[PDB]
């Protein structure tokens, strides 16, 4: 089909696989710190990488490329917030994930409350969590890549992508994901760089995409269903704040204090509680490497804008009458869906804007990207699942049996998300990011206020914890089932869902919910049995650096203050730059 | 006109400001 671009992923398979078994070689296994943890023997620069591999995915390419054509810049709040809640996980509840030597974050609240209750009904939110909001965004995002770039077929495709990686995450561990993360991310960001420049050169540069974006608006307005007709002049056209990324509170798609404390929320969790950020950051060398790492991730971080946002922005000036269609069949002759064709942004970019060789570039970034989020995924899941369940279940489990266990674990996980694909084939347009923000924004909260009083608030017991997660669980169904059963649509067929339940955008909600179960946590708590200090010690931030003896209801992090200076300073410079960052795009 | 160069700046200036006066509570309160 292409002469070069088979040798250029040919080339990327090789140090792909050239990585991994330089890691094999020196991977030392036959022990969970190996299989689960790299040993821990994880330096900054793979840390960094892995976050930011992990973190990055088909769902970024083609969610932020789509959002930014269809909106605007304002998406782009969705990584730079993790650049400073990242911060807070490396400067506050790693040190604690690290001084209480834990595996995963249930095993920290199973000896930080004591039970056996939360560690089941947090270890199995988790799973689907990670199955909702992290799978179904990678596969329906390759699928889209496949199905405008390639268009071969869809559930192969994808199928063969899970079973490669598959085969990654079950050879590789944490030492293999995180050294080829390090080559993985080298690969990201240069194609994207130069498909960036690329597109700034098509368009004429910063200056030919300021100017042109609000005329960007398509011509074909009529709608020959006669339901519809003359459409508003409103949903076709750009939104006038498409150039800003703090957008109204009230009147308009992502409010700015929405974005900030709802994203702060949703993001403590999913870096700072969730087993997988984390989980990276537990297969560190020592406290600073993992500090280091942060602060090369979060520098990363800054860098989704310029690389998938901006691009989409251009993909809708080249090609406004088919990226920014409105009329259903129009957007359904150019896609197959009725509601906007705004995802196609990025794939059509890459497909009109780039040469073969290049061509080939881009099919392994976004190669890339899948990936190492899909290995993330899976190594995370094989952690929490293999731990807790079988360690409550099977107490007395050699490591030649965990090591199984896990393995296995990732084959089950892959064929579920098999089994979920046509789920996720269902959405369409950007309703599946929309719904996956939402299911995060409902479900998360419960769980970040949890996090937040487990390493901050002594006080809160096994009855304050699990109250305010049931709690919050119930507090979220009650609007996910409503709103989710009612439907959604666009300007052109909007469903009918009541406005005190839609108008309340999710993150205002996620507040809310974050709210009531911090609440309900202190409240039944303060009125039932305290726990006592010497349970606690290495594992509240009050008492990382105690060396005195644990009750164990159921180390020594000592970095040197110089390379501490460096690493301090330059991760407030990260954060100097990102709230320029956030100034420079009002 | 105010240049977004200019919020920039003014963004920097004020998290410099918040940083100066957590590192002044962390020297006094610690
Ligand atoms: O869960 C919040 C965290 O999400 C992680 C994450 C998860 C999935 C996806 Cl896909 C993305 C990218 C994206 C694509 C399309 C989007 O469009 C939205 C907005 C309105 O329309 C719907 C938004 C985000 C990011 C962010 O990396 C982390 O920073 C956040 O803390
Ligand atoms: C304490 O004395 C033990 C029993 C607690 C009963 C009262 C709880 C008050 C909670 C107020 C916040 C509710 C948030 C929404 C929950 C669905």
């Amino acid at each position: 089909d292409n002469p070069a671009d088979i040798l250029v992923i040919a080339a990327y398979f090789l140090l792909v696989i050239g990585v991994g078994l330089w890691s094999m070689c020196r991977t030392n296994r036959g022990t969970v710190g190996g299989y689960f943890l790299a040993g821990r023997s994880m330096v900054w620069w793979p840390v960094g990488a892995s976050l930011f591999a992990s973190n990055i995915g088909s769902g970024h390419f083609v969610g932020l490329a789509g959002t930014g054509a269809a909106s605007g810049l304002a998406v782009a709040g969705f990584e730079w917030n993790a650049l400073f809640v990242v911060l807070l996980l490396g400067w506050l509840f790693a040190p604690v994930y690290l001084t209480a030597g834990v595996i995963t974050m249930p095993q920290y609240l199973r000896k930080r409350f004591g039970g056996r209750r939360i560690r089941l009904y947090l270890s199995v939110l988790s799973l689907f969590l990670y199955i909702f909001t992290k799978i179904s965004v990678d596969m329906f995002s390759g699928a889209v890549f496949i199905q405008q770039a390639l268009g071969w077929n869809i559930y192969a495709s994808v199928i063969a992508l899970l079973g490669i990686t598959m085969i990654y995450t079950v050879t590789g561990g944490l030492a293999a994901l995180m050294y080829t993360d390090t080559v993985q991310t080298f690969v990201i960001l240069g194609g994207a760089c130069i498909l960036m420049g690329y597109a700034f050169h098509e368009v004429g540069g910063y200056s030919g995409l300021f100017d042109k974006y609000l005329g960007a608006a398509t011509s074909l307005t009529v709608s020959e269903d006669p339901a519809v007709g003359n459409i508003s002049s409103f949903c076709y056209r750009p939104r006038p704040d498409s150039y800003h990324l703090l957008r109204h509170p009230v009147t308009g798609d992502l409010p700015w204090p929405a974005l900030l404390l709802g994203l702060t929320i949703v993001s403590g969790w999913y870096w700072c509680s969730d087993q997988v950020i984390v989980q990276r950051c537990l297969a560190g060398k020592s406290l600073t490497h993992i500090k280091a790492g942060c602060i090369l991730c979060g520098y990363l971080k800054l860098t989704p804008m310029f690389l998938m946002v901006m691009p989409g922005m251009i993909s809708r000036i080249l090609y406004p009458d088919e990226v920014a269609c409105v009329v259903p069949e129009v957007c359904r002759r150019v896609c197959g869906t009725e509601v906007g064709c705004s995802n196609i942004a990025y794939p059509r970019l890459v497909v009109k804007l780039m040469p073969n060789g290049l061509r080939g570039l881009m099919l392994a970034v976004m190669l890339a990207a899948l990936m190492s989020s899909l290995a993330s995924i899976f190594n995370s899941s094989s952690t929490l699942f293999t731990m807790d369940i079988y360690t409550r279940l099977r107490p007395r489990a050699g490591d030649r049996e965990l090591l199984l266990v896990g393995r296995l674990w990732v084959v089950f996980i892959v064929v579920v998300s098999v089994a979920w694909l046509p789920v996720v084939q269902a959405a369409q347009g950007g309703q599946l990011f929309d719904y996956i923000q939402a299911v995060s924004s409902y479900l998360a909260p419960p769980v970040s206020a949890v996090f937040v009083l487990a390493l901050f608030v002594p006080r809160v017991n096994e009855q304050g914890a699990f109250w305010g997660l049931i709690g919050g669980l119930l507090m979220g169904l009650a609007r996910l089932i409503p709103e989710f059963s009612f439907g959604s649509g666009s300007c052109v067929q909007p469903s009918a869902c009541p406005a005190f339940l839609c108008g309340v955008h999710y993150l205002y909600f996620a507040i809310v919910l974050f709210f009531c179960s911090g609440l309900l946590t202190l409240t039944v708590s303060l009125c039932t049995a305290p726990i006592p200090r010497k349970h606690l010690h290495r594992l509240v931030f009050s008492l990382r650096h105690s060396k005195e003896e644990r009750e164990d209801l159921d180390e020594d992090i000592s970095e040197d203050p110089s390379w501490a200076r460096v690493v301090n300073l330059n991760a407030l410079l990260m954060m100097a730059v990102a709230v320029f960052l956030w100034g420079f795009y009002a | 006109n105010l240049q977004p160069w200019m919020q920039g700046l003014i963004a920097v200036a004020v998290f410099l400001v918040l940083v100066a006066i957590a590192f002044a509570v962390n020297h006094f309160w610690c």
